[PDB]
């Protein structure tokens, strides 16, 4: 209320530039060169949900 | 008026001119006056202040209400 | 990101973000096939066309910019391959 | 373009100028230069005799202005070439930033 | 060491206190005017550098360096005749150390013109007299067609081959006019408004023409730091700080005067010795504003050991202004009479620039609030941040000088200001 | 409706930021300093059939002037009355103000 | 105090005024100080001569004649006797009471003083007294700080001659209504320190350090 | 690594005029060099750097002011915000126009000029082309801390041109400078000093002058707008077309 400095708080234009910056083939195939192998943790994790029965269980049917 | 005489053509109920020259000016005490609305702050118009020190009544340009020194 | 790495170079062509969606702008002729990759494939299962946005750039040369969105059901990530075609 | 581009034949021999819209001299600030727009000309907007309001009889009206804006004059050239517009491109007239210096005003007028 | 004494042999404004004739047959007698010939044809570079080995700082609120400020005048004259303007306007509250050299010993303050116009390769001295003070630039009419009649000003100085003449200008009642950029400009015959710094006085002042503005204390300190010892001016002050500078103890002390005294010289002891002591014993004191009205205060626990030097003021997070400590008792309504030199600083601001034309009113109607109580705990911040908006980013310094008085009270009698808006709260309900 | 300021004089000042904020572009305001020298709309013409009745005239406007009425009830048998005319049909909230002041004095806490 | 101009048949761009004789010579003097060009530098001293001149304060005729004799648009003169305080724009009566108001003199009663100049007067603050002799205006710093309490007249009834800007410090509630009271009475009351047992600024019991007979020191 | 940095063309393309290719000085805005003739202003060295700094009363054709400090860019080394209308960029200088001081220093001027500043916004003629306004929306701080009485000032009369509603008018000196330079008619005038201060004429005194129509434009405030435009549209509905004048020969 009584401390109205904004640039701290601005939302709209308090973001780090964009930094377009190009690849050429030298930096593609260095890092091509570079990934030696995928291992395990360098891969996507699984969203996993299965399904499971429930009636009225959660609460009791009272929320 | 002439001005009122371009959305209104009744011409039977008083002009919305003729109603706020026919209120009086409101005496207050210092040299700016607020004028914040009919009464409450938030269901007037922004608040105007308006300077007094010409001895003629300054209107508040948002309600036609006028005020005058009254030293 | 993993989806940059075994893609082909080539298929992303053009650009690629990182942040409000990630996006793969590629090219008009490398689109289908980089469509067929992100799909059919086990680290990369979108298998869900969300959207195709055209977005017309009058300023640029190849006018449209044919945003297709693409969720991944399985891995819980949204894709967005771009082209770029104009009017003809 | 400009046949299979769906707009009617008599919208395709309108001429347009090709300009970029000075600064508001109102107000001092360039946020809104450089973005050059096709003007169609659109001068024809009679009154609707009803109500007191305006009504345009081409359809060309609003969009020179509004959502229609380039970034460059050869960008907005080819735009308006391809669709075979008549364009006369009005070059837009730019500033000089003469140096100018606070000392000046107390300049000594000699005697 | 210990600085404080300094012996009547060492005042350098003697008839301080007009008990002798401040004109010639009178001012002659005091060494005034003695062998100016040989001071003049002894050289500019001589003088400069005299002047900077005495270690003369600014008597005025800058605090600069004088001398090394003298050397900023160009060298070989382009056509622009450099002048000298004397700053003998103050208007700062508190300060009456100039208004005792106009008057009382003006013949001094003249001689010091002739004296640092040589100094700087002048060619015409404006002694801008305060407006109010017009018995004093009466005076000073007085003793300057003296020095006209007696040879001394004008087309020869002082019988020299300097041509150098004192015209006496004198504003009306603008503490802003007296600012060194803004004394150029209510000279040159507009508003008393400053201008921007990037086109120094040195480079572009009055008139366009070069020139610098010193205040008639260090001006008139120049004549006898050079027929004195330069040597024995610094030998007073402390090492960086050094001189004889020309006090104003000013309120709330039994026996209130203006009197010269080293530099250096310890807060308390001056107030115990000259003035007399804080009204009611030192136990009494509540505030000191050590310098003008364009400082910060001294709350009476840094106030016993504080010196009355630029340096040691500075580093109390307070300024040494003109020297005019204001003092304040147990009695008085501190954060009312912060209050009122608010409204000074919102009265007397020429609202050439947005931060302090308005901030200045913005900090008066805080201080009249605080001073009833009528704020919140919170304000307290915002009358911080306020003053620190105001403070870098005015024109001149009077910006400065507005958010300082403020900023002070605030650093130290936070705990008075928090009291008066807890009592204002427990007051209501 | 368009309020009025308890002392007669339409509040409506003629800035325009209902005619901008409005979506679908209902309302066309046209102004002319009066002979009293205060500004006031020569045209305030809201298009009922072109309005979407999102209350954004309401909220844009700065001195509360335009208001929406709990009416509701106002099916035309023709389109042109639907139309409703520059600050004269408008100016019908005056027999709506008992009510219009009632909502805004309860919900101007809001 | 407006900061504009409201027109009466005492004050109006219409009215003739022109530097009287006792004041041309003064104006002449005052432009040769100044450089040939340049001589708007003068304006500050031409408007308080005419100040002087038309007893006590500057109407726009005056100010307009300041102008053609300096040779400036008749604005830049209007800017300078607006922007200075000493310039007053509206009568001030025959003397015009400056009573300091800062920190100064406030912490040392001079609130006191002007509230018994003004209820002994009977005026607002800065109206003029129905008797056209007096008026009560405040100022800032003066300069008369260690004379704790001080109270500036500005005798405005001669004009340019008897026009004597009087520095009366040290003053009390009593010192300032006999002050008043002897002034109007038409003499001048003697002008500085109006508390005895202290010379011009000095530490009120005598000074303790100028004692020694002046004297030119080693040089 | 490769980056593709935006062109970093002039503030509106403007012409740059060296004098001669070889006083070119260069100053670094942002950390971006640019190679400016000697003399010109840091607000200029920016301008040449597309860096628009928010100014108030800084006018290319006018004098150079500090009537207000809406400018203050950090240069590098120099202890308070220099303002950028009249610092004359020094070979070297390191200009800063987006550091915390000059964005602080920034919101602390806009909410100085919108705290005496009355709320006339709707009522002003100038109220969508408003420097005001789109610096506050902009660059000045999203919330205003001052809940007091602003001051007001009178509407001077100045002629059945230039409505003046001296009140919105934020003192800034742009038309008594206009008045006196261009206009070159010297009537308006900044009378007062302080919170006080009042742009106008003295005595009633209508502009006279042509050419002092301009004083609206000139004004980045609604106080000075057309009387024939007294209020009969907004800043948005106006569509525009550049055309040309046949009034007089100059065209
Ligand atoms: C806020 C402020 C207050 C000033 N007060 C005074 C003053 O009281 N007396 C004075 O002679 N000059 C005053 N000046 C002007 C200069 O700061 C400085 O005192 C003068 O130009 C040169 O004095 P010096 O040579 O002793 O440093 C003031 C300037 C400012 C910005
Ligand atoms: S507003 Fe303050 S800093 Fe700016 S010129 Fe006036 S007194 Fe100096
Ligand atoms: S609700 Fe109001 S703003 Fe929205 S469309 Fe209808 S008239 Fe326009
Ligand atoms: S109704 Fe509201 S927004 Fe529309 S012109 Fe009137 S005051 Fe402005
Ligand atoms: S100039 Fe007018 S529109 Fe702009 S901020 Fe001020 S009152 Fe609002
Ligand atoms: S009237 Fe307009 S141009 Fe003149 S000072 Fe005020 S805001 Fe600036
Ligand atoms: S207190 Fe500053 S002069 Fe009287
Ligand atoms: S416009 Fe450059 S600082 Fe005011
Ligand atoms: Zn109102």
């Amino acid at each position: 209320v009584y401390n109205i400095v904004y640039h701290g708080r601005d939302q709209r234009r308090n973001r780090p530039p964009i930094r377009r910056y190009v690849l050429t083939k030298d930096n593609v195939v260095q890092m091509m060169n570079e990934k030696k192998s995928f291992d395990v943790s360098d891969f996507p994790k699984v969203y996993l949900t299965t399904v499971e029965e429930d009636l009225d269980t959660r609460g009791g049917g009272y929320e | 008026g002439n001005h009122t005489a371009k959305w209104m053509q009744d011409r039977s109920k008083k002009s919305p001119m003729e109603l706020i020259s026919e209120v009086p000016p409101i005496k207050v005490d210092g040299r700016i006056v607020a004028c914040e609305g009919d009464t409450n702050p938030a269901l007037g118009h922004p608040i105007e202040f308006i300077c007094l020190d010409l001895n003629e009544p300054a209107i508040c340009k948002y309600c036609g209400l006028r005020y005058v020194q009254d030293h | 990101k993993y989806s940059w790495e075994t893609l082909p170079k080539k298929w992303v062509k053009k650009m690629e973000r990182s942040e409000h969606g990630n996006r793969f702008d590629t090219n008009t002729d490398y689109l289908f096939q980089l469509l067929c990759f992100l799909k059919l494939h086990t680290y990369t299962r979108v298998q869900v066309l969300i959207d195709i946005c055209g977005v017309d750039y009058p300023s640029r040369k190849r006018r449209f910019e044919v945003v297709y969105n693409l969720l991944s059901t399985r891995y819980n990530s949204r894709i967005r391959v771009q082209t770029s075609a104009d009017e003809v | 373009i400009g046949k299979v581009s769906g707009i009617p034949e008599e919208h395709l021999s309108r001429k347009v100028i090709i300009y970029s819209p000075a600064r508001t001299a109102t107000q001092s600030g360039s946020g809104k230069l450089g973005k050059w727009k096709i003007n169609f000309v659109s001068t024809l907007k009679w009154e609707n005799p009803l109500m007191g309001w305006t009504s345009t009889g081409d359809p060309y009206a609003n969009v020179g202005d509004s959502a229609l804006a380039f970034d460059s004059e050869e960008a907005a050239k080819s735009f308006a070439e391809r669709h075979g517009w008549d364009y006369k491109v009005k070059k837009p007239n730019t500033p000089l930033l003469k140096v100018k210096s606070y000392s000046d005003n107390f300049k000594w007028k000699g005697n | 060491t210990h600085f404080g004494g300094l012996k009547d042999e060492d005042r350098i404004f003697t008839n301080l206190y007009g008990l002798h004739d401040p004109f010639l047959k009178g001012a002659m007698k005091r060494g005034d005017w003695h062998r100016t010939k040989d001071l003049v044809l002894k050289g500019t570079d001589w003088i400069v550098n005299e002047m900077k080995k005495s270690g003369l700082r600014g008597r005025g609120g800058a605090g600069f360096p004088s001398g090394l400020k003298w050397s900023f005048m160009p060298k070989v004259s382009d056509g622009r005749p450099s002048y000298l303007v004397v700053n003998a306007d103050e208007s700062e509250p508190g300060t009456c150390k100039d208004r005792e050299i106009m008057r009382h010993d003006p013949h001094k303050l003249l001689e010091g013109c002739l004296i640092a116009g040589v100094g700087m390769r002048a060619s015409a001295a404006y002694i801008y007299i305060r407006g109010e003070y017009v018995n004093e630039r009466l005076n000073l009419e007085k003793a300057r067609r003296e020095a006209y009649a007696a040879g001394l000003l004008g087309k020869n100085a002082c019988g020299s081959g300097y041509d150098f003449e004192v015209y006496i200008h004198f504003g009306a009642g603008a503490y802003i006019c007296g600012e060194e950029t803004a004394l150029l400009e209510s000279l040159e015959g507009k508003q008393g408004k400053p201008r921007l710094k990037p086109p120094f006085p040195a480079n572009a002042g009055l008139y366009g023409c070069p020139t610098t503005v010193t205040n008639v204390e260090t001006v008139a300190v120049s004549p006898t730091i050079l027929r004195r010892g330069p040597e024995w001016f610094s030998s007073f002050g402390r090492k960086n700080n050094a001189g004889t500078k020309l006090f104003c103890i000013s309120g709330h002390v039994n026996k209130p005067c203006t009197v010269e005294e080293e530099m250096s010289i310890p807060l308390k002891e001056l107030i115990e010795r000259h003035c007399g002591g804080v009204r009611g014993g030192w136990d009494n004191l509540l505030a000191i504003i050590p310098g003008g009205s364009s400082v910060p205060l001294i709350p009476k626990n840094i106030c016993e050991d504080v010196l009355m030097d630029f340096d040691a003021l500075k580093a109390v997070q307070s300024g040494l202004g003109t020297a005019a400590v204001i003092v304040m008792d147990k009695s008085t309504d501190v954060v009312d009479a912060i209050a009122r030199l608010s409204y000074f600083y919102k009265h007397e601001s020429c609202g050439q620039c947005t931060p302090c034309r308005e901030g200045t009113g913005w900090l008066w109607m805080i201080m009249e609030r605080m001073k009833v109580g009528n704020a919140k705990l919170e304000e307290i911040d915002m009358l911080q941040e306020v003053t620190k908006q105001i403070e870098g980013h005015t024109i001149c310094a009077l910006g400065d000088a507005a958010a300082w008085p403020v900023q002070g009270l605030i650093r130290h009698f936070r705990p008075e200001l928090e009291r008066r808006i807890r009592e204002r709260a427990e007051r209501e309900l | 409706a368009l309020r009025r300021y308890p002392t007669g004089e339409e509040r409506c000042i003629a800035c325009k930021l209902c005619e901008a904020v409005c979506p679908a572009q209902a309302i066309t305001i046209e102004a002319e300093e009066r002979e009293d020298g205060s500004r006031r709309t020569t045209r305030y013409d809201i298009d009922m059939t072109k309005c979407i009745y999102c209350g954004f005239c309401q909220e844009a406007c700065p001195v509360d002037a335009i208001v929406e009425g709990p009416n509701f009830e106002f099916a035309t048998e023709t389109h042109e009355e639907l139309l409703y005319d520059k600050e004269k049909l408008l100016e019908n909230g005056d027999r709506w103000e008992t009510e219009i002041a009632e909502n805004l004095r309860s919900e101007s806490l809001y | 105090a407006l900061n504009y101009h409201l027109d009466s048949p005492d004050n109006k761009p219409d009215l003739p005024w022109e530097f009287s004789e006792a004041n041309q010579s003064k104006v002449k003097e005052i432009l040769s100080y100044y450089p040939s060009n340049y001589k708007q530098s003068a304006v500050i001293p031409l408007l308080d001569l005419a100040q002087q001149q038309n007893g006590g304060w500057l109407p726009v005729s005056a100010m307009n004649a300041v102008a053609k004799v300096i040779e400036v648009a008749p604005i830049r003169v209007y800017e300078v006797a607006t922007f200075y305080s000493m310039f007053n724009r509206a009568k001030v009566g025959k003397y015009h009471l400056l009573v300091c108001g800062t920190t100064p003199c406030m912490i040392r009663g001079s609130r006191d003083i002007e509230s018994a100049l003004l209820d002994h007067l009977g005026v607002k603050r800065g109206e003029v007294t129905k008797d056209g002799l007096f008026s009560v205006g405040e100022m800032e710093c003066m300069g008369c700080c260690v004379n704790a309490p001080m109270i500036t007249v500005a005798d405005y009834s001669n004009g340019s001659e008897g026009y004597t800007y009087n520095y009366f410090e040290d003053v009390t509630p009593e010192k300032v209504v006999e002050i008043v009271e002897k002034l109007r009475k038409g003499e001048k009351p003697p002008h500085g320190t109006q508390n005895p047992k202290r010379i011009k600024c000095g530490p009120e019991g005598g000074n303790k350090t100028l004692l020694g007979e002046p004297k030119p020191p080693q040089f | 690594p490769t980056q593709i940095l935006p062109p970093r063309n002039p503030v509106g393309g403007a012409r740059v005029h060296f004098s001669n290719p070889e006083d070119a000085i260069e100053v670094f805005v942002d950390g971006y060099a640019v190679k400016v003739p000697k003399g010109f202003t840091v607000l200029q060295a920016c301008e040449v750097a597309g860096v628009d700094i928010p100014r108030f009363c800084y006018h290319s054709r006018l004098s150079i002011a500090g009537n207000c400090r809406m400018c203050l860019v950090e240069v590098e080394k120099s202890p308070k915000p220099v303002a950028s209308c009249a610092m004359p960029a020094l070979p070297g200088m390191k200009i800063k126009t987006d550091t915390p001081i000059a964005k602080k220093a920034r919101e602390g001027v806009m909410e100085f000029l919108l705290m005496n500043h009355p709320l006339d916004c709707p009522i002003c003629d100038q109220g969508g082309e408003c420097d005001l306004q789109d610096q506050s929306m902009a660059f000045g701080s999203d919330r205003g801390r001052f809940t007091e009485m602003k001051r007001s000032v009178v509407d001077k009369n100045l002629g059945p041109l230039v409505k003046t509603v001296m009140t919105r008018c934020i003192q800034c000196t742009r038309c008594v400078r206009f008045a006196s330079e261009v206009a070159g008619v010297q009537d308006l005038g900044i009378l007062g000093r302080g919170s006080g201060e009042e742009i106008g004429t003295y005595v009633e005194k209508l502009m006279t002058s042509e050419l002092s129509g301009n004083v609206i434009d000139i004004c980045p405030v609604g106080a000075l707008t057309s009387k024939p435009f007294a209020f009969k549209a907004r800043n948005w509905e106006l569509k525009a077309t550049e055309t040309i004048d046949v009034s007089d020969a100059v065209g």
